[PDB]
């Protein structure tokens, strides 16, 4: 019943960061390792001190090493935490190829012995971003590896999905058009979130107007704590990872579940409302909570899982999803009925001890599956049709032995991708 | 003379849970182990579901399965997780998330052969059985997927057993999986001519129940399902216990099955009423008779008057005269002879037990089989048939191997019960 | 009526230290020597095993033989090792190393001569010898090797007394020495046609057991010798205390062996699981069968249900009626004919004692002759072919003299006891 | 059940004093001989102290006068300590001849005298260095009488394995190279390891990058101490030095098993790790803890030892036997089944006060037989070959005897070995 997490690029690492501190609020780990109380994620020591089962990787030391430096250093075993000397420049042809190849031999090796420690490994699931060289480059080499020896294990990605209006990669089209192509192959689900969308989220849900990624992580580590801690934790409903796979992946590509989460509110915002089960899965369905800038009034859902954490009572979520399948003006898929995958754990929804949340008593998660995600793809389709019609930054990546047809092959794959979204979008 | 019952999947495990609870509390049986009733009947007849182990220990003759050690766990961690024994619980390792072809075609189908050899285990432990009851959801994973498998065992080794089964069928607004249809069709195909017969329970009806009647806002799982063993432990109660009528199970499959192929029941249960209302409530038999026949107080998520009924079964527990449970029936039969079938005369058969429900006075068990039933398949098959077309999630499924047209005639088995039922709905 | 025992080789020294501490269990016999128990049998057929020294002492009768000091110091250093003579233990200087032809051939026959000098004031001591028993193993130089050797040489002087032994099986995975196959060929060569019977015991099952059946996650070799002194001391006690049936050993050895030649046993063990269970189990002669019957509980690594039954032997310790024993094996025989030889009406056959082992209420050791049995010989066999042909360590082997003509024979020797099984397996 | 250690070279001496030094941390001996507690090596006298029964020679008095003055000066009896005045200078030819052959009837009369204080000589064992001067020559030239007189004793040899890359002697293969024609021949079976491969477990294991002799020579005392302390020790299968011949020595030529050990873990990393003793075997099996520079997964396997220490339940070493042999990528040659031998004691492993290995639990040391040794040979022939061509340095033999016609033949001797190395992979 064991999994492990990849935590690649700094995106990925310090999101990780976040998660696992908040694994460790979850139970009252302690920095050292010393758990007075979850070991389907961490391994245990005979002194009691547990170890998480994860692996750390940058090519550049510096993150790392702030890992290395914080108090979780004591936590992580050093073993874990890997790391190389040089980046790969937002850039998938040293990422994934030059560079990162290097090291990613000790890497598999360490999630082996990892691997080898796991008695009933489920899967595991790696958090990284689309942009970037070893957040998108790395990252899917490391898929490549991943899906021959466990090919039949959980294979969840979590990635930051590129914002369409602030970008600090100028190649980044590129990056996520080749990542496109060898991931959608490999990989089984990715998930992915817009931090622009956070930003909203933040400043309206929390009335906060200065986020830095450090708030923004503990965002996000609520969601995947809901999909994490609490699917470990005991419920009604106890949803298993592999569950999850079987239950959001209705075609063989890939698919794309977005995440939706609502509570997402200001302590101040918490007094004077009550929630309820079927108030917060209203939420959900609007707009204003939707984690990624894409708009689900614009496409039709074809998945839609819902964890909930808490007070909640079956009884309420059945009206409740009653409600949103007839009030709603959500539009679905002919080829699905309804089946929404329904979450319910006892486990009650955590708070990070001088985080921006309020204390909630019971808390609803939404993955879905919108056709609307095409748009997302032809904002890719013209940046990096731009660029590349011009060839600028070219030689960045033909140096490092990157074929253009290759790059037209890669956007290729990805109006495939959109053609087939077309294909569901049409009714049948 | 003996019964063995079969769990399995997260839901078929928890109403177990609730299920045994209940017959150790029929018993006077401690969640412990250990006897300490008082009274004769306690232990008399209850070698149907304990073996009385050293030290008058009672093992529950049940195997609990499933492919996850932590829900078996959970189960294990409560009262009554102790009176089964450790080797009673039969479980691999890594789900099967709820996939049919890996229950049943493809991994789940491995765990299987060591279940069995438990069943037979205890089948020798037995002198005599009467039959075996499966707990289990129609569109689970291992609930319907590996459950159906061992049942196509379990039958071919024992012809001469009742092969029974109470499944949670896919409620129009809460399916869980995507291809939960899927895996209901499957198992329609599988299970309809493994089986003598099935029960309908759709959670959503459950959830009307309670609140509609029993008026409580606050229900999980192991409420209902209490509900759901109240009329598992109905039935078999009489079986056991002394009583007026015909106690016998395979004699209540006689009546209840006029045709082969179909055997599928609503369950529905009485008195079910809040307690406020307890105190200008009257306990008769036409009491019980009103909320028996009640479509509200149904199980299932069907109405029998839109169908026509084929069998009908009432089941009281305490003292009743005969005279008045035959006029009440009789009355409910002439009332209601628009919803009857032409060609069974006095289609309203009874059985009467004489031991009450432990707190309450008298209660009746609801069983029927209607037409109406054909409605459930029909919104499992077009909900197929959309998905079908798509192959969604399929790719899970025939990458595991399972073949398309072997679900294309899954759902032409599913739509010939539906022509069945319009054979004899005439 | 009396039986001597002697131990060879790190292995049987080992076993034997726990043998001999249930022998005096059985008895009330203490660490020091002195008889302090508590039951008019303890003492009344002691004599099968101890010699009453002067002070009401008893004296184990049974040689300790190494050919290292430091091993036979161990087993002397603890309880049990005080009640052994000083003139029990004979030993040598320097080692075998787990050398055949050491053992065998060279070294350790020098030592032999010591050692029967012994066994020859021990057959006077006794009134009249039923048998002799030694434990060791198969593929060790001393424990084999030198073992063997002493055999061939008992046998010669008392050709009329029972010559058994009880061995370690090389387990398909764990061997130490290279050419343990080599060591166990040439035990086989030399054994076979030098004793009465042989038992095969195999640790790789025994760890199986131990954690299977038992649940544990601590066993060490004291805790698995355990198990296999239960089957030991099974056999013997009820030879030496009443019971019903006809216990004497030689009478078993008649009843087991049908062939002149094929004398392997697979030893078994019931009841025998965790104390978790026991609170769910249920003490009968059926549970005792079912146990019995199983092969995981046998302590060889073969499969029963793979070969087939030649004998059966069921011994049973404790109060249980003739009636149920009968009848249950007589429903084995029947519901396992498949397995069982034809050529034999009524191949399983009982004893039965009515002492229990301390501590229990009731217990039985299975005891077959398979045709399984020929498989650990076809592995052996194997990898002894293919170490022949490399001669790996054999320029020890034949350094010290041992010629290769004399393992070809050996090897043949093995593959007609293969094929002597096959002429009976039909 | 007594041994004779030997210790001839800086090499053997210095890896000697770390191992007696280890012995006498084995039972809390005192540097004046007083112990308050081994008698297998050691013998005792009146006052209860006691001698490590062990020959020390030097040709340059200089180490041995190390060890005279330090603490262990008062351990080792003045007898036993044996110092010539000139060196063989890196010289089989002065070692094993001119030079050597000299003093080495005073040795032999002094492991005489404490063969004859054996009561029960078991055998013993030589620690020296194939290259040197007195570490090969002299060396070789011991085996020549003692195998004479000790003809069915335990002749085993230790040595230095010359590492590929960094070495101080220019003839070092000359020297090689004739010892192999005068070992092979005489010794019953000689072990080795290599310093540079050892740097590497210092640096990845131990996380050391400064190791020096002391240091190497500790890890080394480890390893010895493992089948020299506890094989005497107690048990569950108390494995003697007799047996370890007797189970590792497959053929009449020689054999060479070569070390691994694994646990070699720093403090640090030993901390959040929690070894067991199939992951501690499977760290043997990874060419990361060779202590030979020689690829494991080029050669096939012949012989396996496996020594265990401390907490090891059998049950548990089943298993991993288990999955060593069907997990693994470990190739075998016909010949042998896997008939590995394991020896199982209770007695703990042990840590040198001040050094650099953590302290563990438990213990496993492996011994090797694999087929990629003819490749270290392959190396010393080229090396040979291309100084003999050109004759480079030749007349520094020459001029004490030695034979041109004697080194051809000594090299065709090791392609003779090469050769049998060849009949061993294949298989049959
Ligand atoms: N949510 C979130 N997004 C982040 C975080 N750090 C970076 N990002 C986003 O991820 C992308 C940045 O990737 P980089 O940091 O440039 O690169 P990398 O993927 O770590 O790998 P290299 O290019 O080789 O350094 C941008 O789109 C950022 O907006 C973070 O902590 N949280
Ligand atoms: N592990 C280890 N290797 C050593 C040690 N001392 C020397 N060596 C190695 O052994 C070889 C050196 O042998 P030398 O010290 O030159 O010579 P010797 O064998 O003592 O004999 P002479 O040549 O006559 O002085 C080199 O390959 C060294 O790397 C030591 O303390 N430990
Ligand atoms: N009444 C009832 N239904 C349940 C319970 N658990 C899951 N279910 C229903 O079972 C379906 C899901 O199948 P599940 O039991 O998870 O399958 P499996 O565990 O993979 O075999 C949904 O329709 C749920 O409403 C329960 O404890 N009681
Ligand atoms: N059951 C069991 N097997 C043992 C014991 N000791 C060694 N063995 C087995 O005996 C074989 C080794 O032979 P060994 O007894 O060392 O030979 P010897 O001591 O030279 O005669 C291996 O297969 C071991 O598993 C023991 O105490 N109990
Ligand atoms: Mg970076
Ligand atoms: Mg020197």
């Amino acid at each position: 019943r064991e999994c492990i997490s990849i935590h690649v690029g700094q995106a990925g690492v310090q999101i990780g960061n976040a998660c696992w501190e908040l694994y460790c609020l979850e139970h009252g780990i302690q920095p050292d390792g010393q758990m007075p109380s979850f070991n389907t994620f961490f391994s245990e020591t005979g002194a009691g001190k547990h170890v998480p089962r994860a692996v750390f990787v940058d090519l550049e030391p510096t993150v790392i090493d702030e890992v290395r430096t914080g108090t979780y250093r004591q936590l992580f075993h050093p073993e874990q935490l890997i790391t190389g000397k040089e980046d790969a420049a937002n850039n998938y042809a040293r990422g994934h190829y030059t560079i990162g190849k290097e090291i990613i031999d000790l890497v598999l090796d360490r999630i082996r012995k990892l691997a080898d420690q796991c008695t009933g490994l489920q899967g595991f699931s790696v958090f990284h971003s689309f942009g970037g060289g070893t957040g998108s480059g790395f990252t899917s080499l490391l898929m490549e590896r991943l899906s021959v020896d466990y090919g039949k294990k959980s294979k969840l990605e979590f990635s930051i999905y590129p914002a369409p209006q602030v970008s600090t990669a100028v190649v980044e089209p590129y990056n996520s058009i080749l990542t496109t192509h060898t991931t959608l192959e490999h990989s089984d689900c990715a998930f992915m979130v817009d931090n622009e969308a956070i930003y909203d989220i933040c400043r309206r849900n929390l009335d906060i107007e200065r986020p830095t990624y450090t708030n923004l992580n503990r965002l996000i580590g609520q969601i995947v704590s809901s999909i994490t801690a609490s699917l470990r934790f005991d419920g009604a409903l106890n949803v298993d990872l592999t569950e999850f796979q079987t239950n959001l992946v209705p075609y063989p590509r890939g698919h794309f579940p977005l995440a939706t989460y609502a509570p997402v509110i200001s302590a101040e915002k918490a007094y004077h409302e009550q929630l309820s089960v079927a108030e917060i899965t209203n939420a959900c369905f609007e707009p204003a909570n939707q984690m990624v800038k894409c708009d689900p009034r614009h496409g039709k859902y074809m998945a839609c899982c819902l964890l909930y954490r808490g007070d909640v009572v079956p009884k309420d979520v059945n009206a409740a999803i009653a409600t949103i399948k007839t009030k709603r003006t959500i539009q679905f898929v002919d080829w699905c009925p309804t089946g929404f995958k329904v979450g319910i754990n006892y486990e009650p929804p955590t708070v990070v001890p001088g985080g921006d949340l309020a204390k909630v008593q019971r808390a609803v998660c939404m993955l879905s599956n919108t056709t609307a995600i095409a748009e997302a793809w032809a904002r890719l389709d013209h940046k990096f049709d731009l660029m590349y019609a011009k060839r600028a930054f070219v030689h960045w990546y033909v140096g490092e032995g990157m074929e253009e047809g290759e790059f037209s092959e890669a956007r290729e794959d990805m109006a495939a991708l959109e053609k087939d979204y077309e294909e569901v979008g049409v009714d049948s | 003379r003996e019964i063995v019952h079969i769990q399995a999947g997260q839901c078929g495990n928890q109403i177990g849970a609730k299920f045994w609870e209940v017959i150790s509390d029929e018993h006077g049986i401690d969640p412990t182990g250990s006897y300490h009733g008082d009274s004769d009947l306690q232990l008399e007849r209850i070698n149907v579901y304990y073996n009385e182990a050293a030290g008058n220990k009672y093992v529950p003759r049940a195997i609990l399965v499933d492919l996850e050690p932590g829900t078996m766990d959970s189960v294990r961690s409560g009262p009554f997780g102790q009176i089964f024994r450790p080797d009673n619980f039969v479980f691999g390792q890594s789900g099967a998330g709820n996939n049919w072809a890996k229950g049943h075609y493809t991994e789940g189908a491995e765990l299987v052969d060591s279940v069995l050899d438990v069943v037979r285990k205890e089948s020798e432990s037995c002198d005599c059985l009467q039959g075996f009851q499966l707990t289990h959801s129609l569109g689970g994973g291992t609930g319907s997927g590996m459950g159906t498998l061992l049942i196509s065992k379990i039958r071919e080794e024992y012809p001469d057993r009742i092969m029974n089964t109470f499944s949670v069928v896919p409620s129009p607004k809460v399916s869980d999986t995507v291809v939960e249809p899927y895996n209901a069709t499957l198992s329609v195909h599988q299970l309809v001519e493994n089986t003598d017969e099935t029960y309908c329970i759709d959670n959503e009806a459950l959830y009307d129940i309670c609140f509609r009647t029993l008026k409580l806002t606050t229900p999980t799982y192991g409420d209902l399902n209490h509900l759901v063993s109240a009329t598992m432990s109905g039935v078999t109660t009489c079986l056991r216990f002394p009583g007026q009528l015909n106690a016998d199970l395979r004699k209540l499959a006689v009546n209840m099955v006029p045709f082969p192929r179909l055997h599928f029941f609503m369950p529905g249960f009485a008195p079910l009423t809040s307690r406020g209302s307890q105190q200008y409530r009257a306990l008769t038999v036409p009491e019980l008779t009103q909320q028996m026949f009640d479509a509200k107080n149904m199980m299932a998520a069907c109405d029998p008057r839109h169908g026509r009924y084929l069998t009908v079964a009432a089941v009281f527990r305490g003292r009743m005269s005969m005279k008045e449970v035959d006029e009440q029936m009789l009355n409910v039969q002439n009332k209601n002879s628009s919803y009857f079938v032409e060609w069974i005369p006095n289609n309203v058969k009874t059985a009467v037990c004489d031991i009450p429900p432990r707190g309450l006075k008298m209660s009746a068990t609801f069983i029927g089989n209607s037409t109406a039933i054909q409605e459930l398949f029909k919104r499992i098959s077009e909900q197929f048939t959309a998905m079908f077309r798509r192959k969604a999630f399929l790719h899970w499924y025939t990458g595991e191997g399972m073949d398309e047209m072997e679900f294309t005639e899954a759902e032409s088995n599913m739509n010939d019960l539906v022509s069945e039922y319009q054979q004899y709905q005439d």
